[PDB]
């Protein structure tokens, strides 16, 4: 009754309701204190960033958009000279920035601006103080969190070379989560360990043929590839959500570093018992409830896995915008075997599926949430799950809280 | 290329959406990239709607560069599924750069309802143009010359979806027209179906509520339907009076007002308001709301109007004409840094503007009220909150004065420490 | 005696003035010292009135301590009649004149004028403002309400709307609407808007809507005994309590419940997804008995806050409130000492506080979000725009008012957290 | 054309619309940092302070009210024991207070509580840290600003004795005003000079047969008396409002101190030219306008003098709650001869005179202001002239501004 390794996944293509990778800039620039993300794109792009950033827009954030005007279209031009002038204007009024990201859009790609050549020339003109990279965040090639993936993967080639056997935890996490993570691993005696991305540009990790890395976020296919391309080796593990997820995550690392079950159960039992008790508060309203997840983030499979096994939810259709067979394998292994799995989507088709299924809780984007509520369905908007601390032990109870809450409110309002 | 952080207005296609979602039984199909659906959120979240907007995207992606076929299925699927009275089709900024022609594609498909194509210059125009144009286009495509209704009736023109206080302005203007014998024929695009649009011709005249989202379509109606349209927008007691006068001239009907609940003139005349006198105000926002705000500030409340401007190019003439009457040079910009600079140069004591000015105001420890889009969830309220007509005036008074008394309150309170 | 800075309520005579100013063609004469005119300001300034309140003071001073004083109230009563020719008068004592010998009763009967003169007993060392209002209204009603033939149409009286009433103007407007929506027309509304002649015409209404218990209950009861008029027990603040009110009216009249819900947006707003983080938020609720009870039901049953404290300054409503707060597993806090409130809030410690201009300040001191739900209140809460608390627009208005300071708190939190 | 010394003043007594002395505590405690003002009165009294303090009530101010309960009326026991308990409660909760004021109310006087005996016993019990005084602020005995007068007069008897010839400026003024004043006098060569009241209890002035005082405020009859009773001598002068008033005020001091017209014109010409330029701004809307003043503060005669002579206003009826013939002599000398003068009032009678007069500008209390506006009359509420800095040179233009403003707003609103 658990195991989904061999279940057919519906590869669906059609009308899609998802965010583009440009969105990733929103949480991402917070983590990387030295960085600035310059989107080369249209006013549409500017607008999206604005909508996606809500309050933040007023907090002078280290992202912006080089909005393409009429004459940047009209051929030839110095699309590149324009870009250069804006970049100089930018770097001057902002000398704190140490790494600059030319983030490509749909318009910029359809116009085929060579953002890579741009990043190259600009690295030249602004060394040594500033290093400039290039990566796509467009709707054409990127869904939401996938923008984190393309960013990190662009950084990988340029990282320092080393021969030391070190552990890299890949994926921007909240600082409290990152710290708890770092602590436990030190307590287990794995060391030294570094994050990709790092808090500042000057303390990025090094990579080499003896480097080991483990992923904190499912949506890191590209980064995995570029890291492997440098000689580094992944530790397979399910993603650290819930008590089980975190223990299995930690164990995978311990095992690769030869940590006795002695030291493991010592370091981990306190945090674990704490984690399991926090979850019980929610077991009440959660057990037995059927779950539906629309595709937004690639977090849906492991979160469905957490909800089923640790909160007693029954899965229904779990959809992801992209499904890396190898990375997801650990989690697919523990997902209830009834689960209808979907990669991609056709909106109206999937909504018909939804209507028919009639699920107790639905995870979806803001554009779907209220319409679904209006038609009777309790929802939980997905986007909260990239900004709220959710990974590892102390946030486990809070995690389940994110999903109990709407059901409790639906219950309470009648 | 222009480094851009804040933007006052969307791309034009969001303007299109604003007309589509405003209406019923009309489906908009937009050719655009996987990701273009992000605007969905504005309607379901800020306007807190209970239905997905009647908007569908072809949502092409990287693998698809090799797409006219996609728009065709998208148009097809929307008809099959929703059987609307009418459709509109247009391009997103990304698809503006593509080859596919909305006009040619939709005529090829040949559906049993009209399909209006729209030109949206995504690299030259913004949201409001989008809305004006879509509305205009829809009207040209459906408004027929018609016999005038037996009773005196008018149209409400330009109320759209993410309109600042459109819901309640529509409610309020309907009231004051009705207190004067005029009944509302159809209100468009807000609340209207394509079938309602065909019945526009039979109204005696048009109320142009919001120039930036209805002017075009009001003009068409003037030449196409012999329908005169009101030039004065009724925000502020004075401007509401003249609006009513304007209607009298148009209809021949005598001006009749229910002022039993008009509390703004007394409040302002009241002794408490004496320290409002001479207070320096900076006014920014959208052409229409700025012009109205300035008359209220100078002639009704007694502020000194110390700065006046707007982000929408389209209203730059009416604004310059108006600002001139205050000894003031209009500030036309969409660069919040130009505003920030102008405010500092003018050093006002109160700022009237948008969400952005709200923020600038906080940065500079200054009192502040919001008078126009773009605006956050807060300013799409559950309570009755017009800007037009008498309740409008009432509401306006409370909103502007409140942050001044708070400022005085904070000042004095910390001054007793 | 007890050290006092802040006071929730005035002396009872202020309550008297609240009834008189609410009325028309009624002159109140108050025996009191030079200086007693200070409450004039409350009506002129807070309610922004365009005429001085129909209230005149005998205005005695130091040199007057001698037989002069009975004589002074006599002139005062005399001058008010001569000058304004009111349909009826009332007369009572200030706290300082409560310590004097002069009897308002005996002196006005001595004078014997061509209109009724109602004397009032105002225990200024034991009771407060609302008492004053309830008693004056009661007294005026006893003095004028006669048994009468029921109108052909179904009609009711609106009872308890006074002058410095928090949201009385627009509450009267709103309840009038929802009764009209249901076939009921308003007979007379008192004290607010009524003349002594309208008060004589009270008997002919089928029933009474008791809008504000603390300023109308007494008079409602008199009307139950004296006029066989039943009165509504439920006050329609909040969608739920509005429904029940309508149910209660149905029972009383026999007429079916009919609602115009076309403008009712609160239920959807708070059902709406953006309201989810309101779930579980700890609210502290303080103010005047009636408003606090209502506010609690909206918080728990309508918006989804957890009610974490309840109390009132109003001793009269102690029973209804302990009854009510019990249902929330909560002990009522009955006090008029803002320091007890400040202590209770701290022990509670909530995330939102719903209360009075004082609690707005306590909230400020404590860096906590806050909304005003009840008197006493300042100028700003006597607004120019339509702002009821009762009925459907009431709900709408309440939702905006309560949510706003929470979204601002989150906004200022988040943006400071971004530097 | 100017001179009113001989004018019959109408002594009226009838319904009065004025504030009692308790109000004075509102501005007055702000100037005396050490002091606390305890009112022994009813809830009525508490309520009035509240109304009269508006926002300040929330600023933990140094006044309160021991509100009389039922048991305190009912005969002589523990009114004094109960008062004592509350004072002890108060002084411990507030150890910064060095002077405590038992302020008497109507209720306290009708009850005949011996607040004097109370002050004395309590000075005993709380020595040396706290000295406690007693004075009346009741409606029965005082009108508005007259509360300052009673307060000050109660302090006088207890002031230290000295034999040095010193100048005392009497009356609480804003610290801005007080310093401007202090500066000019030092520049004229008058010294040393002190204020009554002083900013703190420890720097109260001394009094002796050689002391000279001048009044900054008209309402100081009692304090004059007590100061003279100790041997001090008053400089007569009109009140320092406008350029004229201040000049004449300063001149009087200089004269008594024998300062050459050279030194006087030297120190004084700059600030005087500055003063009379500032007033011209207002001369436009002010000249020729008729003025009416209801009785509130005793400032009305000299303010009428300033308005007529320096801003070209025409006087009408000028009413004051009390008129000290000798103190007000300088200003009466300068008031236009036509002026109908009133001491005290009968509200309805005076209002008939008002209606009959039809004045362009009416000064009055908040209780009359709006009703008069409604009826078509432009008004300026009196109570602002005790909180806003209005005395001396720099404030002169501001002063004229207080009266020009309402006329320009009535103008502007049609
Ligand atoms: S989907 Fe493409 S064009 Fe649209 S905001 Fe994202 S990158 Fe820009
Ligand atoms: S007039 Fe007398 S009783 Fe009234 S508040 Fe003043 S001191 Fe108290």
């Amino acid at each position: 009754t658990f195991g989904c390794t061999d279940s057919p996944v519906r590869r669906e293509r059609g009308q899609k309701a998802v965010f583009c990778g440009l969105t990733s800039i929103v949480w991402l620039h917070r983590k990387m204190q030295d960085a600035f993300f310059l989107v080369v794109g249209s006013r549409t792009c500017a607008h999206l960033l604005q909508a996606a950033a809500g309050v933040m827009i007023f907090a002078e954030p280290r992202f912006g958009t080089a909005v393409l005007e009429e004459q940047d279209l009209a051929g030839l031009a110095d699309a590149h000279k324009e870009l250069d002038r804006e970049v100089a204007k930018l770097l001057e009024r902002r000398p704190d920035i140490r790494q600059l990201f030319l983030v490509g859009s749909c318009p910029s790609e359809v116009l085929k601006l060579d953002l890579d050549r741009a990043a190259e020339r600009l690295s030249g003109l602004h060394a040594p103080h500033v290093r400039v990279y290039s990566y796509t965040g467009s709707g054409l090639d990127t869904t939401f969190t996938q923008g984190e993936d393309t960013c990190l993967a662009a950084m990988v080639p340029t990282l320092d070379t080393t021969e030391a056997a070190e552990l890299i935890v890949v994926g921007a996490l909240p600082d409290v989560v990152e710290d708890q993570c770092l602590s436990l691993l030190t307590q287990l005696g794995v060391g030294p360990v570094r994050m990709l991305p790092a808090r500042r540009s000057d303390i990025e990790p090094a990579v080499g043929p003896n480097t080991r890395f483990i992923l904190a976020q499912p949506f890191l296919g590209e980064t995995t590839g570029a890291l492997e391309r440098r000689g580094a080796k992944r530790i397979a593990a399910p993603f650290p959500f819930g008590e089980e997820g975190t223990t299995l995550w930690l164990k995978a690392v311990a095992d690769a570093y030869g940590v006795s079950a002695e030291k493991f159960e010592a370091v981990t039992a306190a945090p674990r018992a704490r984690a399991k008790k926090a979850i019980a508060a929610h077991l009440e309203t959660l057990t037995g409830k059927s779950l539906f997840m629309f595709p937004d983030s690639q977090l849906e499979i492991p979160l469905a896995r957490f909800l089923a096994r640790e909160c007693g939810m029954k899965t229904t259709e779990i959809a992801t915008p992209f499904l890396h067979k190898a990375i997801m394998a650990p989690d697919l292994a523990l997902l209830p075997s009834n689960t209808a799995l979907t990669e991609g989507q056709d909106l109206e088709a999937q909504l018909d599926r939804h209507e028919a299924i009639n699920p107790d809780l639905t995870v979806c984007g803001l554009g779907l949430a209220n319409p679904l509520e209006a038609k009777g369905h309790a929802t939980k908007w997905a986007i909260e799950l990239v900004f709220t601390p959710v990974h590892f032990y102390e946030q486990a109870g809070d995690l389940a809280g994110l999903f109990s809450r709407p059901l409790r409110r639906r219950a309470l309002l009648n | 290329m222009k480094l851009t952080l804040w933007t006052y207005e969307g791309p034009p296609h969001v303007g299109a959406m604003r007309v589509a979602t405003a209406m019923k039984d009309l489906q908009l199909v937009l050719h655009g990239p996987q990701g273009a659906t992000y605007a969905d959120l504005l309607f379901t979240m800020i306007e807190r709607r209970n239905a997905r907007p009647p908007v569908s995207f072809s949502t092409f992606e990287a693998s698809h560069m090799g797409t006219a076929i996609l728009l065709k299925d998208a148009l097809a699927a929307a008809h099959a599924r929703y059987k609307p009275q009418a459709m509109a089709v247009a391009l997103t900024c990304t698809a503006e750069l593509l080859q596919d022609d909305p006009n040619g594609i939709s005529r090829a498909l040949n559906l049993p309802v009209p399909v209006v194509p729209l030109e949206l210059p995504s690299y030259s125009r913004k949201e409001n143009y989008g809305a004006d144009e879509t509305f205009r286009a829809l009207v040209r495509a459906l408004a027929v010359p018609m016999e005038r209704t037996p009773e005196v009736t008018c149209n409400l023109l330009g109320a759209t979806a993410l309109g600042f206080r459109h819901r309640d302005d529509v409610a309020e203007v309907t009231k004051l027209l009705a207190t004067m014998g005029i009944k509302v024929n159809v209100c468009a695009p807000l609340g209207a179906s394509p079938d309602d649009l065909r019945k526009l011709g039979q109204a005696h005249f048009n109320v142009l509520m919001y120039p930036e989202t209805g002017e075009s379509a009001a003009r068409h109606l003037e030449r196409a339907c012999k329908q005169p349209f009101t030039k004065i927008v009724p925000i502020g007691v004075g401007a509401t009076r003249d609006f009513l006068a304007e209607v009298s001239k148009i209809t021949g009907l005598p001006v009749v007002t229910d002022e039993s609940t008009l509390r703004q003139p007394w409040w302002s005349a009241s002794v408490d308001s004496t320290y409002l006198t001479g207070k320096r105000v900076f006014i920014f926002g959208d052409g229409t709301h700025v012009i109205a705000a300035a008359r209220i500030a100078a002639k009704e409340v007694g502020f000194e109007v110390v700065g006046m401007g707007c982000y929408n190019r389209e209203m730059a003439r009416p604004l310059r004409t108006a600002a001139a009457e205050y000894g003031l040079e209009a500030l036309i910009t969409d660069d919040y840094l130009e505003v920030e600079k102008a405010i500092e140069a003018a050093a006002p004591e109160l700022i009237l503007g948008t969400q952005m000015e709200r923020n600038i105001a906080k940065k500079l420890g200054l009192p502040c009220a919001v008078i126009s889009a773009p605006v956050h969830v807060q300013d799409f309220p559950a309570r009755y909150a017009p800007q037009m007509g008498f309740e409008g005036a009432n509401v306006l008074f409370d909103t502007w004065v409140h942050p001044l008394v708070m400022g005085l309150e904070e000042h004095l309170l910390t001054m007793f420490r």
